[PDB]
Order: structure tokens, then sequence, then C-alpha cells
RNA sequence: GAGCUGUAAGCAAGCUUUGAUCCGGAGAUUUCCGAAUGGGGAAACCCACCACUCGUAAUGGAGUGGUAUCCAUAUCUGAAUUCAUAGGAUAUGAGAAGGCAGACCCGGGGAACUGAAACAUCUAAGUACCCGGAGGAAGAGAAAGCAAAUGCGAUUCCCUGAGUAGCGGCGAGCGAAACGGGAUCAGCCCAAACCAAGAGGCUUGCCUCUUGGGGUUGUAGGACACUCGAACGAGGUAGAUGAAGAGGUCUGGAAAGGCCCGCCAUAGGAGGUAACAGCCCUGUAGUCAAAACUUCGUUCGAGUGGAUCCUGAGUACGGCGGAACACGUGAAAUUCCGUCGGAAUCCGGGAGGACCAUCUCCCAAGGCUAAAUACUCCCUAGUGACCGAUAGUGAACCAGUACCGUGAGGGAAAGGUGAAAAGCACCCCGGAAGGGGAGUGAAAGAGAUCCUGAAACCGUGUGCC
RNA sequence: UGAGUAGCGAAAGAGGGGUGAGAAUCCCCUCCACCGAAUGCCUAAGGUUUCCUGAGGAAGGCUCGUCCGCUCAGGGUUAGUCGGGACCUAAGCCGAGGCCGAAAGGCGUAGGCGAUGGACAACAGGUUGAUAUUCCUGUACCACCUCCUCACCAUUUGAGCA
């Protein structure tokens, strides 16, 4: 899972409950599957929601 | 080494002291020098292949080069060695003398 | 490749001496050499006609000396059966 | 020896004298296998000879190249 | 510049001053595996296609060279749907891969034992380990800084600050920075404004894209109108030259030892020389040397004005959930991550440890940047109040071997004749082995674990019982 | 140390000759005994020369050993038809493209690998110390090629080929 325009990728962190207990988790960006111009040719590549917010092509 | 095959030399140490001899051997692999009439070992000899003999062979044995210096060809005493060039090829020139070899 | 290298040396045994009487000859050949280029090599260089060629290869015998345990060379032996009224070999 | 394989003709005559002394070397291996050869230094010098000539030919061709 | 075809003892032989063996520089070959790359595969093999050669009456057979994928460029074609793209086909590419020093540096991922005398917060520790990447150093770097004064001016690193301020079941423990002193010292290039052309859409500049001006700036600056691929020295890789006693005498098997005498020394470093050598040799100090490659040092633009424009947008920042800052959410600044929201434009912004006003400093959201720095698989030359073979590397010796394990892996023991083999001719016993003699040596008790040969242990005669 | 003790690993030999320095243990002969849906004869996996010949007996041989599966020096394995390749594919594995995944990677299309399977042409006599559907002998068979031979077809209302 990658994002083509921006360097968003799944990152690893640690969720902490009450009593401050620490365990390891992961953090996912809001990727979406959609049909995009990357070259002049249409393709379907992933894209983050923050990247799609900034008004790109379809 | 400073000595060569075929040289008239003079020996310093060992049982054989101060006796003349000629050189017919050289061992640069081990700095080892066989002089005539020195280290007179008596080798026990078995028959050699088809040679039908059995006896003690009395023959030369080689000595170390550090115990041998050559002599001055002019004055005859044992002298030290130097190196010098003479019209192309270098020559072995003994010390305290201008003569070569 | 060169035909003067494809067969290395002949081998002289009692079996070999038996087969030269009945006109089959023994040779040690190159490892990569097969049944046919030894044949074309031998009529190219001997002026002889050979009918059948048999091939077999020996692996090295294990052999010990001193304390080392080496392996002798892998060999390929060739048998050449000359035709009738073909010339002889040294 | 060393000079002659350059000083003689360019390529041609080398080839038949190559297989001439390859024939000779072949004869030495044959007679050694049957156990009759005497000059065992020949079996060193002929194969050296070949390298001598091979190298000159090969350099020559790369020098021409 | 003279013996040499290694270890290693060969005579079946042969090469050498018509200059060998050897040493240094550059070349050539280099089978087959191996990223392995024609296809396959159980490493070290098998089976091919095309082009060109050998050979055959041909078939079979042989040689040489290409023939993997991806990526970049170029060309052609460009289905379905024949606008056009996917895709396909051809050619060009000292292009990539894989290995590596178990070191050093960045990132991504990332424990537990342990401590807390239990234990979860914490610690161990962002350690080990795994992954990716390059470098010989890497990162970092020219201020939206440090700081609070007649102020300093890129980073980095060392001493100091200081076990201080702090953090912390305020427990266990963790733990700074700036000022000061040193090493080193390099500062630069874009984007935007505007102009010029060409680049067409036309909705006549709202945008092309490549050049140049256009420029990198905070007591603001810039646009804007006024201003001029050689030759040479030193190294490196082979080397050469290089002083002075067989001095006498004694013991000794052998003098380098003892006594009595000399000499050199820019050389009394060291090693070998039958025992402890400056003058025996190799050498050493100096002094030279390069046909060929290789590494270092000398040649081949500004000031003034300030109408107007620009000064890095889904960016700073905020919420939420985390991470890093010594700092565990706490009075929590600051940096980064993910989601969501989301400005300002010079009268503008950011920081000064909550936050707000004043004051001071600075201009982010664009890049590049050597030296001080870290580290040794290596190579050269040396050094040791480092070991002397149960030590010192596992490995002084054919060791990562033998051996064990299916495999990952584990992993030993084993140095010493003599100065020289001069290593036992010859005789007797015997099948030999082994001995006894003879011989070599200074030693045979020195004869193949062969310097010395302790003890355990085992024998043989015996004085006393 | 035990201690010259335990053990010496299922089994019928005996006698005469011969070698030898040495003989219960080696060799020759005559009887006897044992196995015989096996302790016989082929041949896998596996081992890798242990196979044969000639020497030797320090170590291996639970004793001896003149002996060998030990040492040393030689020698021995021949295939168009046998087994496997240049034939096919199962299970499974790999995998251009691709699809997923913090990274390594995981899955998988076309395709390919993969016998234990399917197809597929020599056999019965002789031969030495060692090989034998491999060597010799006679009779065969399978695939492919044409310097050649005869028979026939049509060389585009085309024979033939697939």
């Amino acid at each position: 899972r990658k994002c083509v325009i921006t360097g968003k990728k799944t990152t690893a962190g640690n969720n902490r409950s009450h009593a401050m207990n620490a365990s390891k988790r992961t953090w996912g960006a809001n990727l979406q599957k959609v049909r995009i111009l990357v070259n002049g040719k249409p393709k379907k590549v992933y894209v983050s929601a923050r990247a799609l917010k900034s008004g790109k092509v379809e | 080494m400073h000595v060569k095959k075929g040289d008239k030399v003079m020996v310093i140490s060992g049982k054989d002291k101060g006796k003349q001899g000629t050189i017919l051997a050289a061992f640069p692999k081990k700095d080892r020098v066989l002089v005539e009439g020195v280290n007179m070992v008596k080798k026990h000899s078995k028959p050699t292949q088809a040679n039908p003999q059995g006896g003690i062979s009395n023959q030369e044995a080689p000595i170390h080069v550090s115990n041998v210096m050559p002599l001055d060809p002019k004055t005859g005493e044992v002298t030290r060695v130097g190196y010098k060039v003479e019209d192309g090829k270098k020559v072995r020139v003994a010390k305290k003398s201008g003569q070569v070899l | 490749k060169d035909p003067r290298d494809v067969l290395k040396r002949p081998v002289i045994t009692e079996r070999s001496a038996d087969l030269m009487t009945e006109k089959k000859y023994t040779f040690e050949v190159d490892v990569r050499a097969n049944k046919t280029e030894v044949k074309d090599a031998v009529e190219s260089i001997f002026g002889v006609k050979v009918d059948k060629v048999n091939i077999m290869n020996y692996k090295g015998k294990s052999k010990r000396v001193g304390r080392y345990t080496g392996m002798t060379s892998r060999r390929r032996k060739a048998i050449v059966k000359l035709t009738a009224d073909s010339k002889e070999i040294e | 020896m060393k000079a002659n394989e350059i000083r003689d003709l360019t390529t041609a005559e080398i080839e038949q004298k190559v297989k001439s002394l390859k024939e000779e070397l072949f004869n030495l291996r044959f007679q050694l296998a049957t156990g009759q050869l005497e000059n065992t230094a020949r079996i060193r010098e002929v194969r050296k000879a070949i390298a001598r000539m091979k190298t000159v030919i090969r350099e020559r061709e790369i020098a021409a190249n």
C-alpha cells in the first residue's frame, strides 16, 4: 500500500490504553482506489484522501 | 653472495682454519658453500642401483658462506669485498686493493 | 577444436594387446569427446577405416599416500574397431 | 627463438608450422605413453613454443585490431 | 648477473654471461560452475535456435559469435472502437543485478531476560537482531539561531558546564543545553516576480515550455526608473652503492667467549654466522636510481529612489491518536507522524518553554556544500615492564581440517635429532621387527615424538625385618 | 584398581595331503552336517573399487593367521534396440505479465519444471581373471538421409504433402 503522488505510507506506532500499558500497532493512511492520470495514460493507482483534497485530475 | 663458483678462497672458522681451497659448488638457496678439502665427512654408502660396491665414501661437505672470504689476488691475504663498475658490467673488487675478482 | 588433441594417449595392457590382434584399439580421450568426433579424428589423421566405436569412461580411483587423500584423474577410454583390410597402427 | 615468430611472415606460415609441431608433440605423447621417449625436456619446450607463438599471433591480431 | 628445472630426497632428461631462474610495471590466455544471463537443473551437468566456418553422396557431427528479464531512448504498428491508447515488433545502451571488512553511518522494523530485592508505569534500549541504501567517511550545515549585552554570527567534534537544571509508581533510575576554551574554517545556486523571442489554445495573453537576463534578501531584499584538455618538482611501486681485525694467545668440537692489542662510526638497528660479533655475511647511516603505471603542486560588476509587483498553500498551525526531544501529559514549549480541519503576505509572518501585551532576534514551508569526525578486511615500516606451545587466534603443525550432525551448526589433538644427515657401510642372531657389535659425531644414554626427561605406574638385585 | 576376571556376538565338522619359519583357523581331496517361498538366482535405494591378478602381514580381524571386504603395485565396467535423457503429463514446485504486503517478500496467469505413470525398435549361443540383450557369431528390427536403381502420378479444371 503506497500513495503515488505523496509519500504517505503505513507507519508503525504504539497504542496505549488506560494504566499506561503499551503495545505495538500500525497506522494506516486514508488510501482510496480510483482511476487517475499518472502519465498521459489512464490508470488506477492508490491515492491518499489528503492528496485528493487538493483538487487533482481524474 | 660475495663468493662465486670457481673462486680461490680462504676459510675462517670451524675445525678447518686458514687453509686454501677452490670452490666448486654454490647454494644460494641456503647460503651454503662447498669448498675443496674441508668438512671431510665419511659417508656410509650402500650400493647405488647397479653399482656393486659397499663402503664408506669419504667426500666433501659444504660449509656456510659467512665463514669464507676470498683473498687478494695481488698480496695474497684474506680481504674484504666491495662492488664497483668497469665499462658496462660491474665487477667484484676486493678492499685494500684495486684489482678485480 | 583441434583433432590432434581429442585423444590423449593409448593404453598398453594385456587386454589391449589381445585386442590389437583382432584389430580393436584402445585409447584415452578427452572428457568432452564423444563417440563420433574421435572416429572422424582417427580416419582424418590415420588414413584408416574404422567400423565400430565403443566408449566408456572411468572415474578416478581413490588413492592414498603419506597422509593426503587425493583423487586421480577422471578418464574416458575409447575402443575403435577397424574394418576389414584396413591399415595398422604403430 | 623469441623474435622469429614476429620477424617471419604475418599469419599464414605459422598455421602449418603450428600443426607440424602439434603433430610432433602428439608423437612425443604417444611414444611416452608406450614408454620409449628420451628427451623429456622436449615435452616442455614444444608446449612452451606453442604458447610463444600463440601469444604473438594473438597480440598481432589485437594490435592490427 | 650465475646455478637451475618449488614443496622434496630423480639419473631416464634438459636450460643457461647469445644472459637463465628471480624481482617490479603493463599486456595476452583463462575450461566449467557461480548475479549466471539461450532453455532447463539435484554446482562443478543436460538440451537448444539463428548467423558464420570445418566435415559428409547426404543425414547425423564439429567449431566461432549472439540468443534472460527489467529500465532509458529511437523507430514502426497502434486492437477491441481501427479518432487513439493499451499492447505488440525492431534497434541502440562500460545500465542494474550480485558480492563484500563480522568495522564505521543513516533510515524502516524491532524484543525478553534483567533492575525495581515481587510487578504492569519505568528500566534494560531504540540495545541485540532483521530489512533497505551509499560512502570512504556518512550524517549535519550557513539562522523564521543562540541569547538578553557598549551581543554573537554555518555546521561538526573535544574539555568544561554537571551528575547541575530537570524528568521519574518523585520509586528504581534516567539526564541535558547555552555562555567559555580548542581542532577546523566556504560559502553558494534555484522558484516567484518583469523583459525577450519561439512555443496556440484564441475566451487575443488567462496558461504553454527552452533560453538568457531575474534573483536569493530582514535596523528588509529583489523586480521597478535612474550605474560598468600539456610540460614541470616530489613520492610510490624492482633496486644500487655503502667504513672498520681469519690481530695475537687460551679453553674448546666449533670462538662471536676469556686475556693482551687496533680500527670504523651520519653506520653500536636487527638477523644469521658450529657458543654472547660494530669491524664474518646479509645489512644498517647516508647517498643514489624508474623503461612503465600511479599520487600530490605551476600552465588553460555597483549606489540612489521606492507608484506598483514578488519573496516557497492544502503550507504553517489547530483538534484527535502516537512518536522524539533528558522532559513518563504534566505548567508542556519545540520536531515529526496518521486522520480531520485549516490562515497570513510585508500595515506580512516566526521564535524568545503554557498563554497574552511590550521589547529583542529572525524570514520557514527549495536545494548544494570540503576540514576538524568515526572505523580497519587490507598493505608498508615499526613498537611492547604482550604469550612462549594446557599460553598466545579455534588454528606456530596442510584448521575451520579430521571428526560429529540429515541440516543449521559444533569442532579438536598434533612444535623441537644434529652445526652439518655426516642418518648408521660392514659382521652376527633372526622371516622380519628388534637387538648386539663396527663407523659418524663433541655427544648413539643423539638413531626418527630424536633437546631435558619430574611424578603417578611398573620391573630387577639387594642392607634390615 | 576389577584382574589375568567378565566377555570373546545364535551354527558340526573331522581326517589325510600341500605351502610355510611358524598351521585347528590358509589351500587341495574324501566323507559328514546345515539352508533350500531360502542362508538359492536376478535386480532397486544406497555404498563407491570394497571387483580381478600378483606380492606383504606393523595396525584392522574380540584368538591365531602363510590368510582378506586390510596394505601395496597393476588391471577391470564397451549399448541405435536394456534404464534415463533430446517424448508426454499427475501430485507438487517455479513463474514474464500482474494482484497484494513497513522492507525483505506472499499469491499466482500464460508458460515451464517435475515418474512412482503412458508411449517407445534384439535374441540365443559362445567367450576370459574381472564385463556382457554392450564383446564374437548368425538371423533381425526401428528412426532418418540419398552419389544410386526400378514402378507409378501430376507438375494448377494441380500429383503429392498435412
